[PDB]
């Protein structure tokens, strides 16, 4: 699309033809091969200089040693222009450093709205009441057990005397809202409580959604994101059941503890709940709510972008981007590693336009070729072939390493080989993934896009790059009980998938857009679709890669703070 | 006996790779052992190879079949330390691309321990069988002096813009142009040397341009060449199929 | 040397003078023949697969993946799937493998062949060759493209291996995946109580039989009964789990119109004196009688067996299991304030009957008593003698519970409640 | 249905016309009994045991309980122990337990009665149950008071169970907990290739071939080994693992003065044309042939042996263990060049070697080759082509480790290193 390849061309502008800093990078040409290194050193760029001041000033108190550029080797950072990112698809353009999910609270808080959440069924609670102690469940008494609940939920009392509980100035992040596919219910349910799924999606998106969970209720519950970072995502589910519980008892005049009561329970915490992601092995050991154990369907379906778009390429595009920085910055550069970690090796698939370039030159190639084949639609997909893969990938690739070979600025933005292979790869997975339906073509694209750049360049992406890769293409339709898996139940705990960068974000992409290219509702789980439908969380999720800049730029104001109760 | 064919494709980049794969080398520079030894920095030029441990001969080994059938190399032998030479490559048609760096040293060289990354690409191997794989990278068409350089760390570059000069950018500075010709006056990890290595006179664009063994749209194409595609393609379609069902 | 006489659930005589010995999971042929048995044998249900299959809905709760249906008749061609199964899961032609199906082709029952036991660490064997050889099955016999290969698969395995179970699929046996297991040899005693009264058919006796095998099983596997522990355990197992005597027949029979946990604790330190297993040791300035144990293993036993008559009689009377939790309770707090003795497990059952009390009546987890077993953290603490009781009152419910045999282990029940040893196991270990 | 003839470590035949489908773990006595000694088995040490009570020196790293010694001799008393525990570790005098004093006393084999292993879910019992033994034997033997006892028994089983393992203690197997799989039917796959090497002296073609045995019996039970995969499983096994025809040791013979990964992919290509297992499908423009493969598990079971062959000359030549990432790697990779037909396990062998090479040279984890095990998140991947090859390289490291076969593996080459069907691995599969 000329549009986005444009929009390319104005990044490129921006990120090494206009100076930055001090960089002195004024003028110039985005197709030049060559550049002037002024050897400046950190100095020129004014994040640098700010942590380069606040390292030597907390060394000098604290009287340890601690930040300072010089312990580098050789020399310090910056021998060439320290040059910065624009956030694709928008107009904010970022210090380099403050897309460090340590420094950007954007980021942090993306991940603390999805550890901090889960979804616990009604139907069966209510169930109990009715057999056991023979309650009649209205939408009154669910009117009145959703106040309860909102109230006991952030971490107060209903029941006992001589209570503490959680100051409400500390926990304003957290509350419980329901959903429910029985459209007379939501009729009835005081409002303030209901995500509505009828006015939250379109009309179709919505009979999809209501089919697929018919006429069941849901609580979509967020405990507060100070217990969240205090602890650990295996928190959640165990917070939200124990005020669940003490909501029950509370709202309808049970024994404070009976029998009827561990039945709650065990529905709140086990027959009727929905984790973000399971547990992980000892390796790895982990305990549900973890990073590694989202789903790439579920990812798909906590962004929701597929909710206010109609745009397949687009709505796949944030997938990718919530997904490397969640999965390759947050979780395998942090959880999995740490120190410096993978800011740049997700940055490449969200900022500079350079993934969308590709991804939308592929939608016009497809429909070009495959009769319209990418537009919004179910019965304009193509049949997954090795065929219509194999010309799909190699066709995306080619042009994507065309034009990281016509535009030297591209190349050196995206400059480890990791990087470029994602970008490419993503486009081909994409692409494949649009034009079939099917998610695991799309990931017989991304392999076909490794090996195509691999024999192209003679070089790939860093040493431990393409183990997945290497297995990527023959365990794609593999049915052995540890390789076969449709990509959409794929997620960070796939074998193959379980240590390296620069693919899961790819992977959740290519989920969605099996799924956005049909217009689908939902990639997995039409659950999490609803409970992320709902605008009073803290992150905007149907516009993940803007979030980033907003948190880049210091305007996203994070839950879990904690300056009530600090010195002032 | 079976003779290798190595690699497919009729272009130029082809031939080149064909070269690397196969050692079919042309000789374009020289190195003396002591200006080699300097440049890799894991001794003083001229010296004793430092052990890791005892000489085969001093430990005796344990009964084994495969060591009584596999002749130790000479660093093994001596019980030498494990050491590496490692490269970067610009992308704008350094002769040498990381993958072929590596078929070439697994290829020709015994005892070798190759890896390939996108920005670098080593040998790690007995010192002293490490050296004569160096002496060889230095020496042929496989290195240019200015699109490459030997660098142990900090080896950013390969994919960076090139210094007007035609010097692919050295955060460390490890080797520039001096009079004409390459000098490397720094070790690998860039500590700096008593010494100036002279590397000799740089390839022209134009001679590393049908030298390279990288395609590039801009000299030759990748998409053009449907040989290699179909290579791809075709271990593609295997490597598929036969993890659904190999048959 | 102990003897005891083996008795049946309808208190028939079905062996005398047996050595307890010979009970020892470590050389009884029928519990390792029960063993054996659970270990290789998986369920599978066609029909799950089916609408999986249809629908999209697979990998877990709430999955769909839409725009991938797949329409296969599973259940009409289920004995040719069955047929084609066996030729996959069987190791050689005339072995013991057997796939069985159930109701109608709803159901499959997978018994793996002995060979992928032996041949394997553990059993996961039988969960992974019958999910392979129905995948395979499948693939075969409705001709899935490769393209939908990936779909087809997990209709049957759910997410794994993104999960570390079959998390969503449709294969599935008695016990649980090894990486569940709180501590080692643990395997045998993660078995849900709903299961094995699915199993035992609701038999309360013949639960809490198969229970004593499966707990005994699992501590003997821990290390649990060596030296003179074995004596200890085997004791216990004959006379709780076995009616060893009929002594736990004869006390809920006696007890059973009019009895309590009181009375069934009158019934039990009357026959303790009277067998000589207890003598007064001291009498206190009031009159209240200091009891010593003459023989502590064989005491243990006879708490034991009284743990397990009270739960018989209390939640028989209630046809409630939930009256399980106070039972363990109360029977040995009671006892011990009866007679001066350490009750069941020298606490152990108490204890956990304590927590097992706060974890089926609060808000913190745990569950209805079906929930429980061995392995659970909550009810693992007693060396076997908790958890038979648990199976029992389980058994003993008229319908007061939400976790109900039938919606946890429907699948189970009509698969495995068929086999004799399974639905029998007095009689199994006994020899009938 | 193939046969092939079996050769050991000197290119000596041991049988002939071996269908392999009798190779099977399921099928194969020899196997399934290395398997069962292997769940059965564990070291003790006694001089650990010994050290741990006297200092305090208990229950992990750093770990130091003041005050509480114990000065025990065990080591002097390493015969009376012995036939203490095996007393105890049996379930019916003249079964199949032993209990050998290793290496002057320092050690213990313990091999548990296979009962144990019958009545068990998995293999834990022979820990367990060894702990257990030894616990009981040292509190008898030395009078242990019960204020003491604790100690006694953390000197053996370490800090469990507040860790899930015996974390500092003085009993382990060749196996590792149930619970650190990570997949169903891994157990036989979680055993570092130090401990290969160890158990087979370091003689390369033993190693691999051990490894194999246990790789396979891996696969077997994880249903990795069912229908077509059956034949396709075997095949690998018997050409890379068990010498078949003798390729891998001819291979080695003809390349093991001057050869290189390169030769050997010359002297599998060769061989593949010459036995008819590939032809020409096409001459491209270039003069390039790009090859089909007219068995395609045949292929890749060339593609094994070649990997393996490749490890021996390389590895061989630098008397490197590191050499092992990178020839799996190129191997695959060069291979795939040469003919245009898949690499090993196509593609698989190649993957592991890419993330191996990284994390056997990086900061990230793993570490030397002899860390790395088939349940090991990084090398799990391929379906048993890949460990063997690894075991193989740590087994003709001539000493460039820092964690060498010693560090981590000593105990268990002393313990397990004795029994010669580990040792002699071809032999014990061949009935040799
Ligand atoms: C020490 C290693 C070996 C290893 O296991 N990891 C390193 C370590 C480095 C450290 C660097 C921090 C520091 O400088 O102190 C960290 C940040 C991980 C951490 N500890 O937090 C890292 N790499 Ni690495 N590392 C990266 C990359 C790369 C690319 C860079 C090539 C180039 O031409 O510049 C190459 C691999 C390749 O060639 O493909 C690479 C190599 C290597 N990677 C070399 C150092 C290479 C050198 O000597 O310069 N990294 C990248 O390709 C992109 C971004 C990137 C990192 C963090 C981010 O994403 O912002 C990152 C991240
Ligand atoms: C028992 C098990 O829950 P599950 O049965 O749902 O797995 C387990 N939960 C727990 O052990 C929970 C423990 C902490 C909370 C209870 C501590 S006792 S303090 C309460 C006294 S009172 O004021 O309520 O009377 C878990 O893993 O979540
Ligand atoms: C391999 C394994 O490490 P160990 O071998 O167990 O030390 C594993 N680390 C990783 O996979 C690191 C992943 C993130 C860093 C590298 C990304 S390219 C882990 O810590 O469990």
């Amino acid at each position: 699309a000329a549009d986005i390849f444009a929009k390319f061309k104005k990044s490129m502008e921006v990120k090494f033809t206009q100076e930055y800093g001090s960089n002195k990078q004024a003028g110039g040409d985005i197709t030049g091969k060559t550049e002037k290194f002024l050897r400046l050193g950190p100095e020129q760029d004014a994040r640098k200089q700010e942590m380069i001041k606040a390292g030597k000033e907390i060394a000098e108190k604290r009287g340890i040693a601690f930040y300072n550029p010089m312990m580098h080797m050789g020399a310090p950072l910056g021998q060439r222009a320290i040059t910065p990112y624009t956030i694709s698809g928008t107009d904010i353009v970022a210090e380099p450093d403050d897309l460090h999910y340590v420094n950007n609270a954007a980021m942090q808080q993306m991940w603390d709205d999805i550890r901090r959440t889960c979804i616990v069924g009604l139907d069966m609670a209510h169930e109990t009441l009715e057999k056991r102690l023979g309650k009649e469940v209205t939408p009154e008494t669910i009117n009145h057990y959703l106040e309860t609940l909102n109230h006991a939920m952030p971490g107060a009392a209903v029941v006992q005397e001589m209570m503490v509980e959680t100051h409400p100035a500390l926990v304003d992040d957290c509350y419980v809202k329901i959903f429910t596919g029985d459209d007379e219910l939501a009729d009835e349910i005081d409002k303030q409580y209901v995500i509505n799924v009828n006015k939250m999606f379109s009309e179709e998106q919505a009979a999809q959604i209501k089919a697929s969970i018919g006429k069941t209720t849901w609580q979509a519950i967020h405990i507060p994101t100070i217990v969240s970072r205090t602890t650990d995502g295996a928190q959640t589910s165990r917070w939200a059941a124990m005020q669940i519980g003490m909501s029950f008892i509370s709202a309808y005049a049970m024994c404070a503890g009976e029998a009827a009561v561990a039945d709650l329970s065990f529905a709140a915490k086990h027959a009727a709940l929905v984790s973000m992601g399971e547990m992980l092995p000892a390796r790895r050991a982990r305990g549900p709510n973890e990073p590694g154990g989202l789903s790439f369907g579920h990812l798909s379906d906590i962004v929701q972008t597929s909710r206010v778009s109609k745009d397949p390429a687009k709505i796949a595009l944030e997938v990718v981007g919530a997904g490397c920085m969640l999965y390759d910055q947050i979780w395998l550069g942090s959880y999995m590693s740490g120190g410096v970690g993978f800011t740049q090796y997700a940055t490449a698939a969200y900022t500079d336009d350079i993934l969308d370039n590709n991804t939308y030159y592929d939608v016009d190639y497809i429909n070009d070729k495959y009769n319209g084949a990418a537009n919004l639609g179910t019965d304009n997909k193509v049949k997954a072939t090795l065929d219509v893969v194999k010309d799909i990938a190699t066709e995306s690739t080619l042009y994507g390493i065309e034009t990281y070979e016509k535009f030297p600025t591209a190349l050196e933005d995206h400059f480890g080989g990791s990087q470029r292979a994602t970008v490419l790869a993503a486009a081909s997975g994409v692409a494949c993934a649009l034009a079939t339906g099917n998610a695991n073509a799309g990931l017989s694209g991304w392999y076909l896009s490794m090996y195509v750049h691999k024999e192209a360049w003679g070089r790939l992406g860093f040493f431990g790059f393409d183990l997945q890769d290497q297995c990527g293409a023959t365990n794609v339709l593999s049915y052995q009980g540890d390789e076969g898996l449709p990509d959409e139940l794929r997620g960070p705990n796939y074998p193959n998938y379980a240590m390296n960068v620069g693919h899961q974000g790819g992977y959740a992409g290519i989920a969605q857009a099996a799924h956005s290219g049909r217009g689908d509702a939902f990639t997995v789980n039409p659950l999490l679709k609803v409970c992320f439908a709902d605008e009073l969380m803290p992150f905007n999720f149907a516009e993940p890669r803007r979030e980033f800049g907003r948190g880049a730029i210091r305007e996203f104001m994070p839950a879990g703070e904690r300056s009530l109760v600090i010195p002032a | 006996a079976y003779e290798a064919q190595y690699y497919p494709g009729a272009t130029s980049v082809g031939a080149n790779r064909r070269k690397h794969m196969s050692g079919k080398l042309e000789k374009l520079r020289e190195i003396s052992d002591e200006d080699l030894t300097a440049v890799l920095g894991h001794r003083a030029p001229g010296s004793d190879y430092p052990s890791t441990h005892p000489p085969l001969a001093e430990m005796g080994e344990p009964a084994c079949s495969i060591r009584e059938a596999v002749a130790a190399t000479p660093g093994a032998a001596a019980g030498d330390r494990v050491r590496y030479v490692q490269f970067a490559d610009s992308m704008y048609n350094a002769p040498a691309t990381p993958y072929f760096r590596s078929y070439f040293a697994a290829i020709n060289f015994r005892g070798v321990d190759p890896g390939t990354l996108s920005g670098r690409q080593i040998v790690e191997a007995r010192e002293r069988d490490m050296e004569q794989c160096a002496k060889v990278q230095m020496e042929t068409e496989m290195t240019d002096p200015a699109l490459a350089g030997m660098r142990g760390a900090t080896v950013h570059g390969h994919s960076v813009r090139l210094q007007e000069d035609g010097v692919m950018f050295d955060m460390l500075d490890r080797r520039r142009l001096e009079g004409g010709v390459i000098i490397m006056d720094k070790d690998q990890v860039a500590i700096p040397l008593d010494r100036k290595v002279n590397l000799g006179k740089p390839m022209s664009s134009e001679e590393a341009a049908k030298r390279t063994t990288i395609y590039r749209v801009d000299n030759v194409a990748f998409r053009d060449d449907a040989e290699v595609i179909e290579w791809v393609h075709r271990v593609f379609d295997q490597r598929t199929s036969y993890g659904f069902q190999p048959k | 040397s102990d003897t005891v006489d083996i008795y049946d659930d309808r208190g028939k005589l079905l062996e005398s003078n047996v050595d307890i010995m010979s009970l020892a999971p470590t050389r009884n042929a029928a519990i390792k023949k029960i063993i054996l048995d659970t270990k290789r044998s998986v369920a599978v249900s066609l029909a799950g697969i089916q609408g999986a299959l249809a629908s999209g809905k697979m990998g877990g709760k709430g999955r769909q993946i839409l725009g991938r249906g797949l329409n296969y008749d599973l259940v009409g061609n289920a004995d040719a799937i069955a047929e084609n199964v066996k030729n996959l899961v069987q190791v050689d032609e005339g072995d013991d493998t057997s796939v069985k199906v159930i109701k109608g082709g709803k159901s499959l029952l997978i018994q793996a062949p002995s060979s992928r036991i032996a041949a394997g660490a553990d059993y996961m064997s039988a969960t992974t060759v019958g999910a392979a050889a129905v995948t395979q099955t499948i693939i075969d016999m409705f001709g899935t493209d490769m393209y939908d290969a990936p779909i087809a698969k997990s209709a049957v395995w759910g997410s794994y291996p993104q999960t570390m179970d079959l998390m969503g699929g449709n294969v599935q046996g008695v016990l649980s995946i090894p990486q569940n297991n709180e501590g080692l040899g643990f395997s045998l005693r993660n078995i849900m109580a709903n299961h094995i009264a699915a199993i035992t058919s609701r038999g309360a006796m013949n639960a809490a039989a198969l229970s004593s095998i499966y707990e005994q099983s699992g501590i003997f596997e821990m290390g649990g009964a060596v030296g003179m522990f074995e004596r200890h355990q085997l004791l216990g197992l004959a006379c709780q789990g076995l009616n060893a005597n009929n002594v736990v027949y004869d006390i809920v029979k006696e007890n059973g119109k009019d009895g309590t946990i009181g009375t069934v604790i009158e019934s039990i330190v009357g026959r303790a004196v009277e067998d000589g297993v207890i003598s007064v040791d001291k009498t206190a300035p009031s009159g209240y009688k200091f009891y010593k144990a003459n023989d502590v293993p064989m005491w243990n036993a006879y708490a034991a067996a009284g743990t397990l008559a009270a739960t018989f009689v209390n939640c028989g009377a209630g046809r409630a299991a939930q009256n399980v939790s106070s039972t363990l309770l109360y029977f040995n707090d009671i006892l011990e304030k009866e007679t001066g003795l350490p009750g069941c497990d020298y606490g152990k059952v108490q204890g956990v009957a304590v927590g097992f009390s706060f974890f089926s009546h609060s808000i913190y987890g745990g569950g209805g008593p079906g929930v429980f077993n061995g392995n659970h953290v909550v009810t693992r603490h007693s060396r076997g003698f908790a958890i038979p009781c648990v199976c029992a009152a389980v058994a003993l419910d008229a319908g007061t519970q939400m976790f109900t045999i039938e919606s946890t282990s429907g699948l189970i029940g009509d698969v495995f409640g068929s086999i004799e040893e399974f639905r029998q196991p007095i009689k199994a270990v006994a020899g009938a």
